[PDB]
C-alpha cells in the first residue's frame, strides 16, 4: 500500500525527469536487454542495437504510461486497464520479468538524478514500481 | 548440479518406472492450464479454451512425448547436462524465443505430475532430488541464451 | 482473483483433505525443508529431523490457518489479517519462501488426492496459494 | 565467473574510484531502508525507526565498510569466488541464518548505489557486467547453506 508520504515523494521525483521521460525510458530499456538478457526474447520484432528507434519509441511509450500512472497514483487499477489487459492477454509477458524493468529503472533514475535519489525516496519508487507490476500482472489468470 | 550418487539413485530408480509418453503429455498440458500466458507458444496447436481441449489435444500429447524424450536423454547423460542440452537450448533462444522462466515453471509442474501418479512412493528425498534435476535441466536449456 | 470456478474448486479439494489437514502441512514442510534447504534459516529454534513434533505442531498450525482461509475464502485479506501482521513485522520472512511453501503444499496435495487433483483443480489451488501469499505478505512495507 | 576480460577490466576499472567507506554505509542503509524486513538481523544496531536514523547509525556505517571490504576481496578472486567465500558462507548460514535471497537484494542495492555515485559514468555495459558480479558474489555466499 502506498502511503501518503510516498506519493508525495514519487510525484516529486517523476517531476524533475519531467521532459526526459522518453529518453530515460530508452534508457532503462537499454539496460534491461545488456543486463539481463533473457527480457530480449519479448522483443524478437525489434533492432535491439544501441541508439535503435525502436527502442527510443518505445521507451517514450513505457515513459509516458509511467507519468500517467503518476498521475493516477490513487486510482491505478483503472488508469492502467488497458495495459494490465494488453500485458496479461496479448503479449503474454512473464510475470518475473516486471521486477528486472523496475530495477533499471531505479538504476536510471539514480544515475540521473542524484539530490532527489535519497533514501526515502528510492524506497518509495521502489514500491511504487511494484505496485505498477501488480496492476499489470492482476489480470493474467 | 550437486547430486549425490544416492539422489542420482533415486532419480533414475523412479525413472524407469514412468511412462514418458502419458507423462510428457501430462505436463505440457498442465503447463499451458495452471499458467495459461505459456500459450503463447502454441497457437498452432488448435483449440486450447478449457482445460479438457488442452489435456485431449492431440498435438499437446504428442509434442509432451517429445519434450520428455529429450529429458529422459538428460536423465542419462547427469555429468553433463550444458553439453547435452547446447543444441536445444540455441534453438530455444535463437528461433523459438522463448524465456527460460517456462524451463522453470516446466519444471515445478513435471514435479507435480510425478507426485500425482507415484503418490506415497515420490517421498521428501525423492522430490529433493527432482527437484535439484529439475533445476539443472533449465539452467542448461537456458545456457546458450545471449 | 478468484472466480467462482476457483472457490467451488478449492472448498472441494480442500473438503476431501478434511481431518488429514495437519499431517499434509507437516509433509509440505518437510518437502519443503529438505527440497529448498534456505528455507531453514527462518527455523534455527526448532528440531528439524524427520518425525519431529515440533515440525508436526507447527504443520498444524499451518493447515488450520488455511482451513480457515478456505472457510472465509470472500474475505480473506480481513480472515488471515493477523498473520498478515506476524509475517510481516515478527517473523519478517522475505517473500519468495512463500512461493516455495505453495509448491510443497501442491505436490503435497497431488500426493494424496489421485483422483481430486485434476488440470482445473491444481490451476484453481496454485492461484489459491498465491493469493493467500499475497495477502500474508501484504503489510511488509 | 564467466566474465569478459573487457568485463573484468570495466569493473576494475570502476572498482579502483570507490571511496568504500561512503559507498558500504549507504548500500547497507539503503537496505534496510528499502527492504525492512533485512532488519531483523540487525536488533543489536540500536535506532533504525527511520531512514535518518538508519543512514545515520554508526555501526551501519562501520558494518557496511567491513561488508564491502569483504566485496574487495571477491573482486581480486573473481576466478575463485566459491573458495574466496566458503568461510563467510558457513557463518552466514551455520551462526547467523541469513537467508541468501538477501544476499541478492543487496546486490541490486550496490548496484543502484553505484549509479547514484558514478551517474553517467554508470553506462549500461558497465552496469551489465557488474550485475553479472553481484549475481556471482550471492552464488558464492549461498553455496555452502545446507
Ligand atoms: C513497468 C512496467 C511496464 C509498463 C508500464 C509497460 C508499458 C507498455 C506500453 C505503454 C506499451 C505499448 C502499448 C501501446 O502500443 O499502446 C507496452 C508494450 C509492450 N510491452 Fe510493456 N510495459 C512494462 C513492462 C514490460 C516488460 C517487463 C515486458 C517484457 C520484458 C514488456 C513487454 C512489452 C512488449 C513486448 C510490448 C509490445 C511492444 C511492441 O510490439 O511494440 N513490458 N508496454
Ligand atoms: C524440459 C524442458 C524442455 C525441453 C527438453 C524441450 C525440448 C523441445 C524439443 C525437443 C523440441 C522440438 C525441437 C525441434 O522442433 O527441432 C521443442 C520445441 C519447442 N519448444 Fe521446447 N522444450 C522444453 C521446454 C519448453 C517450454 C517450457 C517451452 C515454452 C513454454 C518450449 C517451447 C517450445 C516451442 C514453441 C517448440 C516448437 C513447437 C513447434 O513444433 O511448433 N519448450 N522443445
Ligand atoms: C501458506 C503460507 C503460510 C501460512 C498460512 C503460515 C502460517 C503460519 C502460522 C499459523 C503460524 C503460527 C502463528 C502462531 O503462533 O499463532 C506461523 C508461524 C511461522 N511461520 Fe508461517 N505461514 C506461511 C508461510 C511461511 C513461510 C514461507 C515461512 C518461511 C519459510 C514461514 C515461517 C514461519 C515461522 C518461522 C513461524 C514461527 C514459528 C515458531 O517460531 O513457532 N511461514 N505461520
Ligand atoms: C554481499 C553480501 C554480503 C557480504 C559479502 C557480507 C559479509 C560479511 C562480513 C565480512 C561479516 C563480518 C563477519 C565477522 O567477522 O563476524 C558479516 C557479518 C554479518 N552479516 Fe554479512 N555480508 C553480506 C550480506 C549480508 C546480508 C544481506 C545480511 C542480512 C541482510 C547479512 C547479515 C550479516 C549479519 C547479521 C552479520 C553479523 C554482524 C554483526 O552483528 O557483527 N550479511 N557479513
Amino acid at each position: 500500500v502506498l502511503s501518503p508520504a510516498d506519493k508525495t515523494n514519487v510525484k516529486a521525483a517523476w517531476g524533475k525527469v519531467g521532459a526526459h521521460a522518453g529518453e530515460y525510458g530508452a534508457e532503462a530499456l537499454e539496460r534491461m536487454f545488456l543486463s539481463f538478457p533473457t527480457t530480449k526474447t519479448y522483443f524478437p520484432h525489434f533492432d535491439l542495437s544501441h541508439g535503435s528507434a525502436q527502442v527510443k519509441g518505445h521507451g517514450k511509450k513505457v515513459a509516458d504510461a509511467l507519468t500517467n500512472a503518476v498521475a493516477h497514483v490513487d486510482d491505478m487499477p483503472n488508469a492502467l486497464s488497458a495495459l494490465s489487459d494488453l500485458h496479461a492477454h496479448k503479449l503474454r509477458v512473464d510475470p518475473v520479468n516486471f521486477k528486472l524493468l523496475s530495477h533499471c529503472l531505479l538504476v536510471t533514475l539514480a544515475a540521473h538524478l542524484p539530490a532527489e535519489f535519497t533514501p526515502a525516496v528510492h524506497a518509495s519508487l521502489d514500491k511504487f514500481l511494484a505496485s505498477v507490476s501488480t496492476v499489470l500482472t492482476s489480470k493474467y489468470r | 548440479m550437486h547430486l549425490t550418487p544416492e539422489e542420482k539413485s533415486a532419480v533414475t530408480a523412479l525413472w524407469g518406472k514412468v511412462n514418458v509418453d502419458e507423462v510428457g503429455g501430462e505436463a505440457l498440458g498442465r503447463l499451458l492450464v495452471v499458467f495459461p500466458w505459456t500459450q503463447r507458444f502454441f497457437e498452432s496447436f488448435g483449440d486450447l479454451s478449457t482445460p479438457d481441449a488442452v489435456m485431449g489435444n492431440p498435438k499437446v500429447k504428442a509434442h509432451g512425448k517429445k519434450v520428455l524424450g529429450a529429458f529422459s536423454d538428460g536423465l542419462a547423460h547427469l555429468d553433463n547436462l550444458k553439453g547435452t542440452f547446447a543444441t536445444l537450448s540455441e534453438l530455444h533462444c535463437d528461433k523459438l524465443h522463448v524465456d527460460p522462466e517456462n524451463f522453470r515453471l516446466l519444471g515445478n509442474v513435471l514435479v507435480c505430475v510425478l507426485a500425482h501418479h507415484f503418490g506415497k512412493e515420490f517421498t521428501p528425498p525423492v522430490q529433493a532430488a527432482y527437484q535439484k534435476v529439475v533445476a539443472g535441466v533449465a539452467n542448461a536449456l537456458a545456457h546458450k541464451y545471449h
